[PDB]
RNA sequence: GGAACCUGGGGAACUGAAACAUCUCAGUACCCAGAGGAGAGGAAAGAGAAAUCGACUCCCUGAGUAGCGGCGAGCGAAAG
RNA sequence: GUUCGUGGAGCCAUGGGGGAAUCUGGGCGGACCACCGCCUAAGGCUAAGUACUCCGGGUGACCGAUAGCGCACCAGUACCG
RNA sequence: UAGGGAAACCGAGUCCGAACAGGGCGCAAGCGGGCCGCACGCGGCCCGCAAAGUCCGCGGCCGUGGACCCGAAACCGGGCG
RNA sequence: GCUGGGGCUAGGAGUGAAAAGCUAACCGAGCCCGGAGAUAGCUGGUUCUCCCCGAAAUGACUUUAGGGUCAGCCUCAGGCG
RNA sequence: GGUGGAGCCUGGGAGUGAGGGCGCGAGCGAUAACGUCCGCGUCCGAGCGCGGGAACAACCGAGACCGCCAGCUAAGGCCCC
RNA sequence: ACGCUUGCCCGGUGCCGGAAGGUCAAGGGGAGGGGUGCAAGCCCCGAACCGAAGCCCCGGUGAACGGCGGCCGUAACUAUAACGGUCCUAAGGUAGCGAAAUUCCUUGUCGGGUAAGUUCCGACCUGCACGAAAAGCGUAACGACCGGAGCGCUGUCUCGGCGAGGGACCCGGUGAAAUUGAACUGGCCGUGAAGAUGCGGCCUACCCGUGGCAGGACGAAAAGACCCCGUGGAGCUUUACU
RNA sequence: GGGCGGUCGCCUCCUAAAAGGUAACGGAGGCGCCCAAAGGUCCCCUCAGGCGGGACGGAAAUCCGCCGGAGAGCGCAAGGGUAGAAGGGGGCCUGACUGCGAGGCCUGCAAGCCGAGCAGGGGCGAAAGCCGGGCCUAGUGAACCGGUGGUCCCGUGUGGA
């Protein structure tokens, strides 16, 4: 709450969200990472700031 | 008179054929982030117990 | 001069749920424990909190013996 | 009332939609009769006499659909099933469709 | 002025929601006006999907359906 | 008001403000736009079928003076206010 | 008398889903059963008014109505002083 | 100052040298009728006989502990054996 | 082994959710309470029907279908009421 | 009524004034977008900016609401404060009173009144928690107000007695009332829901009355007038909501 | 008894009577979180202390040898378990996947938890095999009304909104 900055990974070309949390304190900024969509097969994923 | 429909069960339950009642799983339309594909996918249908006795009395009419 | 502390947790309600001797299906938990007080023998998973479950069906066996923890074998029927 | 909590009722959510506020779309709809129950008696089988011999009360159109073998006759319907097309098929000559 | 009925103008509260303020009770009881043996309404700037019906009133259906509602209590058509 | 509680909120009347046209004019078919259908508002009247019983009569698995209307009787009387 | 699905839509299948994986809904499982039609797959028959449901009666219970009865402190409308 | 006669003021109102006094023998908001057979999880009462079985005062929750929904305990009917 | 108002499944129907005593295992209390709250069992409640304990619901025996001018016993007694 | 006064502070609130400034509604204005139509057109939004009252901010107002302190050291032991340093500080109670309709400790201490005074009177100040127009201190007269003392006299009392009338009592006449399970209703000791006429044991007691006392029948009256509960109902308050 | 005070949910230990459960205004304590690594796989190592010493060094910094079998540590209170790793170090990755889920624990119901295994496509390891988050038990909130993306399902005569 307040330092978690709860998130969700969208698929960086079309649609979908991954739904898990990137801390704002911490730098982990800009974090690339591979998940599993339905149908573009294990593209790449990134934040978005909902 | 003739007696009323209860709209609210008529828009959450539905009853099959064969007595029974149809319902789904709660704890998922709120918050949905700090659960696994488990916990967001396992919304199933569950099925209620003893209660559908006082439950197909207010889908009663038209059931 | 108040009460300090009066409450209590809910019991998680933990034990031995499946005994030896017992035919039981693919899928009975054997034991609910807390911490690993019975360790895997054959044809038995683990799973998130050391709860083990059957793998196969048939007569369940305890105590292969001991010098590393208790022992749970879920045994076959020929 | 299940006491004074929420009641179970209440506590499990709703699904469908509740329409709009001058109602519902008044749509026709279809109504499944299995081929081996209108199979009894004989004719070019139509509507207004299969809304007589007892079934399929006055309203919507119709379909033949159900599992179980036929009788080889003329019938007249608006739809027809992907498995009800065969074993209709059987010495079965039948117009797929209405006026419309 | 007239036992009851009808139309128009105002119009509640207890109760129900096991409190309760939106809601229900209810446009009911009650107050006023005029007319009647009934009143009101009435010959589509209608209805709603079929190129259809054809003034209006009342009963049974449609149907406790569509819908409205702190989507709770509950209220509740219209077409044909 | 219609089921419509302001919701996407139509239609019917309007308390106020702006404000025309007369069939190549308008309204409606539920925010709205085009097509396609229905009807003429801003004037008025209308019997019949429907509600009720002061009163008239016939009926009643209606009653029989603590019943039945408050009163079967010289009752909305004696009496209280 | 066919049900799934929020609906579209489909149908002895529907939905979740890319899918004949898998699961939830229903489905057919046979009661009276001379059925030997002569192929022991017996197809289905005399045949219990039934799986199969509807209409009426009589009971228990329930909802809306005052709803087993009696009893308030109070609120509002119209009036009398 | 006291008092006769004729008047005015009224119910969320009147009046009050102020007590919340008085307003038709009872005023922290009169009286009569109607809504209204208001509500009461709050007291009391609940009427002939015989037979068979037979409880509970426990558990999980409720602006809730004197009342509730489900389960436990009981009875009836239909099935398993 | 155990045919018993034993069990298991479905449906209908209530009531109960102020309990209390006794023995044991306990907590609070003060190793006090006919004190409070649990568990294991019984009884009262619902057996204030019976005998004993002088009288008394839970201390003991005993589970009252009715009747008899019949016996045997349980707890308790045998000097008299 | 009247004699002497109303001293301190405008920080919070109420109020008054404010052509500087922040916020804000309806509305005006409208870039830039959306829907639909072949387009002409129509219908939705719409950020900039302007836009009162009110709120914020400044000053004033206390015979406006409202409040007015603690701590450490110093004089021939004690005491100080009149002096030196701090502030939740806006400000620390001035005059005048004071164990008072105020004081819990307390019946504070001293003196008067009494032989004896938790009351009273006058001071001391150690004001839990007086106090300046919810006014402070006194005041001639007055009060069916309260408290204290004294005087002559009285049954009020020590300590009662007697007499008179109207009742009470008897008789003649009329003759109710609330209460009420039926009662053929003894005492003690125990038991019983823990206060017995009814249960057990012992003792006493012929039946029925008349006058009186009120100890009992948990006597009567009112469904506790104190306390608690009811998601009971009302009256009142406010920066509780609308 | 009510008021004043304390508490209202979750977890740990006891009370709690050797299955499970079990109360009190009974005792002792914690929580409304945190980790792109404090996760998965693969590969190495075994701790804390005591003794003998040291160059500073508190008797604790860092190093060597012996004893030390788990008295350390495992993010956080307590309990269980752990060195034949779950502990410490390094490489590569995100399975901190999507559709399901047989069979169960417990529960009045609602909830909570374990889940072998099927498909698609991956990570690690040569493979056998593991990975649907964290050693576990606390770290949360049913429903309703709405916000942001996708789905193009409905969209009130027709086509769109
Ligand atoms: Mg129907
Ligand atoms: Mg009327
Ligand atoms: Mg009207
Ligand atoms: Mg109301
Ligand atoms: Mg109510
Ligand atoms: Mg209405
Ligand atoms: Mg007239
Ligand atoms: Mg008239
Ligand atoms: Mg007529
Ligand atoms: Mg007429
Ligand atoms: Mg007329
Ligand atoms: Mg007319
Ligand atoms: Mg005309
Ligand atoms: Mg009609
Ligand atoms: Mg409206
Ligand atoms: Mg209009
Ligand atoms: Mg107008
Ligand atoms: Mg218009
Ligand atoms: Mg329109
Ligand atoms: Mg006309
Ligand atoms: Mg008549
Ligand atoms: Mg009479
Ligand atoms: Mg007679
Ligand atoms: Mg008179
Ligand atoms: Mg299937
Ligand atoms: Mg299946
Ligand atoms: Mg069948
Ligand atoms: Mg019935
Ligand atoms: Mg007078
Ligand atoms: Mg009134
Ligand atoms: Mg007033
Ligand atoms: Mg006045
Ligand atoms: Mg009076
Ligand atoms: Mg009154
Ligand atoms: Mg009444
Ligand atoms: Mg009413
Ligand atoms: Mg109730
Ligand atoms: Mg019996
Ligand atoms: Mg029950
Ligand atoms: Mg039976
Ligand atoms: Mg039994
Ligand atoms: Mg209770
Ligand atoms: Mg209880
Ligand atoms: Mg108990
Ligand atoms: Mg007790
Ligand atoms: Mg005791
Ligand atoms: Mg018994
Ligand atoms: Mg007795
Ligand atoms: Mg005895
Ligand atoms: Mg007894
Ligand atoms: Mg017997
Ligand atoms: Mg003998
Ligand atoms: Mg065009
Ligand atoms: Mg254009
Ligand atoms: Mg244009
Ligand atoms: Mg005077
Ligand atoms: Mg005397
Ligand atoms: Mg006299
Ligand atoms: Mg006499
Ligand atoms: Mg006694
Ligand atoms: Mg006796
Ligand atoms: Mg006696
Ligand atoms: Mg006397
Ligand atoms: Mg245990
Ligand atoms: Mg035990
Ligand atoms: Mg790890
Ligand atoms: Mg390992
Ligand atoms: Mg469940
Ligand atoms: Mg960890
Ligand atoms: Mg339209
Ligand atoms: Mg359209």
């Amino acid at each position: 709450v307040r330092i978690k900055l709860l998130l969700e990974c969208t698929e960086c070309k079309r649609r979908n969200y991954a739904t898990e949390k990137n801390k704002r304190n911490t730098p982990n900024k800009l974090e690339l990472r591979k998940y599993c969509p339905w149908c573009r097969k294990h593209t790449v994923h990134r934040e978005v700031k909902i | 008179p003739k007696m009323k429909t209860h709209k609210g069960a008529k828009k959450r339950v539905k009853i099959t054929a064969s007595g029974k009642v149809v319902a789904m799983k709660t704890g998922k339309r709120h918050l949905n982030w700090q659960k696994s594909g488990k916990e967001i996918r396992q919304k199933g249908r569950k099925f209620v117990l003893a209660k559908p006795e006082a439950e197909r009395i207010k889908l009663l009419l038209p059931y | 001069g108040s009460t300090r502390n009066g409450r209590d947790s809910q019991a998680k309600r933990l034990g031995v749920k499946r005994y030896e001797g017992q035919v039981v299906r693919a899928g009975n938990i054997l034991v609910r424990q807390r911490g690993t007080r019975f360790k895997p023998g054959k044809n038995v998973g683990m799973g998130r909190d050391f709860t083990l479950f059957a793998l196969v069906d048939g007569v369940v066996e305890f105590q292969d013996r001991g010098r590393l923890g208790r022992y749970v074998h879920v045994r076959p029927l020929a | 009332f299940e006491g004074g909590r929420s009641t179970t009722l209440m506590r499990l959510p709703k699904r469908g939609m509740q329409g709009q506020v001058p109602g519902e779309i008044k749509r026709p709809r279809y109504q499944g009769v299995n081929l081996k129950d209108l199979a009894r008696f004989e004719g070019e089988v139509t509507p207004e006499l299969l809304v007589r011999a007892g079934l399929l009360k006055k309203g919507y159109r119709l379909k033949i659909l159900g599992e179980g073998e036929a009788k080889p006759l003329k019938v007249v319907a608006h739809a027809f099933s992907k498995s009800a097309l065969e074993k209709l098929k059987a010495a079965g000559g039948e117009p797929v469709l209405l006026e419309a």
